[PDB]
RNA sequence: AUAGUAUAUCGGUAGGGGAGCAUUCCAGCGACGUAGAAGGGAAAAGGGCGACUUUUUCUGGAGUUUCUGGAAAAGC
RNA sequence: AUUGACCGAUGGAGUGAGGGCAUGGGUGCUAAGGUCCAUGUCCGAGAGGAGAAGAAUCCGGACCACCGGCUAAGGUCCCG
RNA sequence: ACUGGAAAGUAUGGCCGAAGAGCAUGAAAGCUGCGUAUCCGACAUAUCGAGCACCUGAGUAGCGCGGGACACGAUCCUGUGUGAAUUGGCGGGGCCCAUCCCGUAAGGCUAAAUACUCCCGAGAGACCGAUAGUGAACCAGUACCGUGAGGGAAAGGUGAAAAGAACCUCGAAAGAGGAGUGCAAUAGACCCUGAACCCGUCUGCCUACAAGCGGUAGGAGCGCCAGGUGUGACUGCGUGCCUUUUGCAUAAUGAACCUACGAGUUACUGUUUGUGGCAAGGUUAAUUGUUAAGACAAGGAGCCGAAGCGAAAGCGAGUCUUAAAAGGGCGCCAGUCACGAGCAGUAGACGCGAAACCAAGUGAU
RNA sequence: GCGGGGAACUGAAACAUCUCAUUACCCGUAGGAGAAGAAAACAAAAGUGAUUCCCUCAGUAGUGGCGAGCGAACGGGGAU
RNA sequence: UAAGGGCAGACGGUGGAUGCCUAGGCUCUCGGAGGCGAAGAAGGACGUGAUAAGCUGCGAAAAGCUGCGGGAAUCGGCACA
């Protein structure tokens, strides 16, 4: 049958123009006034999935 | 000729067939290895798993929203307008550009500014930019939204 | 191309006919040939195999024996391919073997077999002709004066014509077929190819 | 289709039970002992192909010293004298002279003694 | 393997890659068979190498098969 | 200087029970064919020769054939 | 005409064909037989206007409490307790209100396009061919096992034709030797062919001072038929194989032997790649038409490519972040459809193997 | 086919929500088919009008110890 | 030398593989049909022949009885004598 998308990897990637994986940080949630606002700011950007786990994200959203 | 039929060089190939003997190199195991989990009738890989460390598809949180609502223009730059209409047009239109095939019936247009429009057109799409209508105007044209 | 026309009596009547070059003088592409004759050989196919696997076959599902103490290798049912009269493993299972060509690769294959029949020399256009009757004595003139009946020979016709049809049914080399529906395989099939003078201008038309 | 290469299947046994011939009891005709047999056996062979080489030198180099023994030397002095002197006559031409024309050995041991 | 005959290289388990043989059936062009087919016994000869192939003779008494392509119930 | 041994992209893996020896160590009793690390090496996955016979000590990396030659470690009274 | 036990074979020379499908006949038959193409046939039986406010479905719609079904852990159903209005009415548009739009519950009936095969008729197969294919080609759900429910085999072939061996010899007769039939009896009833393991007799060579995975490399003599073949005095070297292991002659695992059987397959959805078609485009799906299942022609719905950035509104070769900018992030500065192959997931998914769990029955001989 | 009842092993690499599955199985009862069926319907200022079945929409919108999983409709193309 | 034994060959025994074959299976396509029964069904028991175990057919009218249509020399089922 049809390949089926897993529902948690659907609402957490997104891909971009040349094929890279958009990503979320995690550690940003609720306990935030000990962290500093370095670490906070570049906590809040988008990042992509590193090489080494693009294999597996790719099968979890069927190679898209 | 059906007594003399050849296929092209290196389209056909024979399949690989595991199981059957040493000379072969693919026998006795059958390129699974010795033991574990792998190695058995059955196995499948589990999508997610890490080996019970919290998967990243865990580790990291969900974001956004999708609107109900959302409205998508497909994107016809200048350069195409400019190309379209000397090759086939004074006064360009969705329905015209449907008939070129270059955008489906049921879709909306909206016209951008990637080239140059020299050609004096009056131009009737759903949306434009402001780059985009400005080129046409400069260069002695027309812009109809609608 | 343009090629000398016949009669039944197998005489030139002078009277000539032109062959569209972009049908019979192409250069041949002879994987797209032998792609078609795979497909159509595949679509002749009637996949009704099977043999029966260990859910299939008539035995209960008891076990025979206890696991542990008997002295012997260990078993569970009766159905086992293990056993003798048991289950068999990896059979044939009922198949369509039918896959997909794209529709110009097949056009092309069709203007390819007869772009060979037109270089080999193995065409002849011969005078529309209907019998009153069917007769096989009749149709056997017509072959004879051709000098086509010692090999495999394709007659294409425009029409049904149902007299010729039962004229030439019982001749063993002999094969017919309507000009519309010409296929790559039985172009390649026979040695040699008569064509109607009016099954040319059916095939310029439509195979163009 | 069912295919079943009954014919190649037993052809490919009958092969090596013909080489097999001469063996001592099961070893000879009952198929999975036989094969066991003949495998090990051209284990042997390739082994013993190689141990050729060293067994007929040894046997060359023996007669050698006996005949140059019969004529006051031993095999290490008379080597050392036909290599000093440039002879380049092998071990195996040499052993066939010693036991088969021993006067052509006696006028070799006399170019260098 | 590189360069187009020269240089280098050729021990191998798990494992990756390349190139082939045999088996059953199909299409096409063709062959063989009661003046002896398949199968079975014996012998001889071949293959860069091999999986295997060919010939002769006895038995046997009716089917068998080259090449090119195609598909597997395709090898202990 | 170096037969080219390094890296990127992308298809396919296996492995994730190691072991001996030498050197530097911890632990143990300055015991263990013990145990835990580090650096090499060999066995694993490596045949041939010496050691009487020994997985890893000494010499040495097997494309095939040869009733040719030179050597290594180690030897040259006989078995040899 | 030849070969042959026997022509249908082979070689000549004819003929029929709307019939050159097939099966049978002493070998392989268009012209020997039954048939085939085509045409013709049933006594029976079977089937085929204005106004007006009168009406328009009640323990119903709706509601509380507890459950169920809907893709779903507003809509539909109801066990329990209640409970409207009437065309200016009532219900729905995913809590709810307003507006607008759509529709008329609490009455009923309806062909086609869809699902299936105990069965009848006509066909087919790059399906099996007697340890295969149904458990069952024969006798089969039989024999046999079980109190019962229930479980459940093995087993095809003389020959063209029984012409199935009158009669004799040895034997008390079982068995054979002959004779005869036959192409063949080493086709003689367990009968086509007739392999291996296993078992005999004969012939040739070796063997009673000799000690280890049984071979391998040398090497006399002897025996047969011109240098081939059988044997092997004597000599050198050599602790089977598989699996599992750091490491096995291992006193770790495994097999009496032979013949036969026995374990990565297929479907669908992706992805990479070898080979092709078309190319800024590529491609049809269901289905339809013609012809006679295939073949040919239609079918553009949809899908992918063609613009990105942003959670989004939205801007656009830019966009987001900023009060704005600079900086920074992501983008800008040949695809598509197939064929073959590798791999992945869903299916029992390379094979054999549990202790167990659940449902419906059978048993206190 | 339609009704009345209705598991567990299994998956979640444990397990209770969830899954297996409105399956297996038991019972009742039709027909050549049955069920459905003629809007108290969809839609979104643009429209289509009974039911059934196929191709798409789409592994999408959603749902979910937001885990394993489950999974539409509108719209379009057909049969009738 | 050979009580015995080893190897090779020749010829046999046993056993029933293999090759060839088919009488039975397997998967489907197209068309039809989709029931039988109180006027007693499905499924059975017992019988039934010149001869008669078992199957088949039949039912004390018992391998069968009467008409109508077909067809033309053999026939008294498998199945002999
Ligand atoms: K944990
Ligand atoms: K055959
Ligand atoms: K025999
Ligand atoms: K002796
Ligand atoms: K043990
Ligand atoms: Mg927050
Ligand atoms: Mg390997
Ligand atoms: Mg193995
Ligand atoms: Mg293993
Ligand atoms: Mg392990
Ligand atoms: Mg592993
Ligand atoms: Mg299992
Ligand atoms: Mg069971
Ligand atoms: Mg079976
Ligand atoms: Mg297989
Ligand atoms: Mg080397
Ligand atoms: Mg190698
Ligand atoms: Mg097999
Ligand atoms: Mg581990
Ligand atoms: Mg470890
Ligand atoms: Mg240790
Ligand atoms: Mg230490
Ligand atoms: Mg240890
Ligand atoms: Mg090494
Ligand atoms: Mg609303
Ligand atoms: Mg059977
Ligand atoms: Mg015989
Ligand atoms: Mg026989
Ligand atoms: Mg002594
Ligand atoms: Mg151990
Ligand atoms: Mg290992
Ligand atoms: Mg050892
Ligand atoms: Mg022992
Ligand atoms: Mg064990
Ligand atoms: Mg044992
Ligand atoms: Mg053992
Ligand atoms: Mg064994
Ligand atoms: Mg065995
Ligand atoms: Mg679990
Ligand atoms: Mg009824
Ligand atoms: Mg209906
Ligand atoms: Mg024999
Ligand atoms: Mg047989
Ligand atoms: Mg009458
Ligand atoms: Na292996
Ligand atoms: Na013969
Ligand atoms: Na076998
Ligand atoms: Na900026
Ligand atoms: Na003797
Ligand atoms: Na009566």
């Amino acid at each position: 049958p049809k390949l089926k998308t897993n529902s948690g990897a659907k609402k957490r990637f997104a891909l971009t123009g040349t094929g890279k994986i958009k990503r979320k940080h995690a550690f940003k949630s609720h306990i935030l006034t000990k962290k500093t606002k370095k670490q906070k700011r570049n906590l809040t950007y988008f990042s992509t999935v590193h090489k080494v786990d693009e294999n597996a994200v790719k099968q979890l959203l069927c190679l898209r | 000729n059906l007594s003399s039929l050849k296929p092209a060089e290196g389209a056909v190939k024979s399949r690989k067939r595991i199981g059957r003997g040493p000379g072969s190199g693919l026998g006795g195991t059958s390129t699974r290895g010795h033991k574990g989990a792998k190695s058995r009738s059955g196995y499948s890989k589990k999508i997610g798993f890490e080996g019970g460390q919290m998967p990243i598809q865990r580790r990291l949180p969900k974001f956004g929203f999708k609107n109900i609502n959302r409205v998508e223009y497909k994107p016809i730059n200048l350069s195409v307008l400019q190309t379209l209409s000397e090759a086939n047009l004074t006064k360009i239109s969705v329905e015209d550009l449907i008939a070129a095939g270059l955008v489906s019936r049921n879709s909306l247009v909206k016209i951008l500014a990637n080239g140059t429009v020299t050609t004096a057109l009056t131009v009737e799409a759903h949306a434009f930019s402001k780059t985009a209508e400005e080129a046409i105007v400069r260069a002695g044209g027309s812009v109809v939204k609608l | 191309m343009e090629l000398s026309v016949y009669n039944i009596k197998g005489e030139d009547t002078g009277k000539k006919v032109v062959l569209d070059d972009s049908i019979f003088a192409i250069e041949p592409n002879d994987h797209a040939i032998y792609l078609d004759v795979k497909q159509y050989m595949a679509n002749q196919r009637q996949g009704t195999h099977k043999a029966k696997e260990r859910s299939e076959l008539s035995g209960s599902t008891r076990k025979l024996i206890r696991q542990k103490g008997s002295g012997g290798a260990r078993r569970g049912d009766i159905n086992s391919p293990l056993l003798s009269g048991g289950a068999r493993v990896f059979g044939p299972r009922p198949r369509n073997y039918s896959f997909k060509l794209n529709k110009k690769l097949k056009a092309l294959a069709r203007r390819s077999a007869l772009s060979y029949k037109a270089k080999n020399n193995e065409i002849i256009v011969v005078e529309d002709f209907n019998f009153d009757a069917p007769k096989t004595k009749a149709f056997k003139a017509i072959s004879a004066a051709l000098k086509v009946g010692e090999k495999k020979v394709l007659y294409v016709l425009p029409e049904v014509n149902k007299n010729v049809y039962l004229s030439a049914r019982n001749l063993p080399n002999t094969n017919l077929i309507l000009a519309n529906l010409i296929n790559t395989y039985t172009v390649l099939a026979s040695k040699n190819l008569v064509l109607t003078e009016r099954s040319v201008a059916v095939v310029n038309e439509l195979f163009k | 289709p069912r295919s079943v290469n009954h014919v190649a299947s037993r052809a490919k046994r009958k092969r090596i039970l013909k080489l097999t011939r001469g063996y001592f009891g099961a070893r000879k005709n009952v198929w999975t002992v036989a094969k066991n047999t003949w495998e090990k056996g051209l284990t042997y062979a390739y082994r013993d192909r190689k141990s050729k080489k060293r067994n007929f030198r040894a046997l060359w180099i023996q007669r050698i010293n006996a005949a140059a023994r019969l004529e006051g030397m031993s095999y290490s002095r008379l080597m050392g004298a036909l290599h000093a002197n440039g002879i380049e006559i092998n071990r195996k031409v040499l052993a066939d002279l010693a036991m088969n024309h021993p006067e052509a050995f006696r006028a070799i041991v006399a170019k260098v003694k």
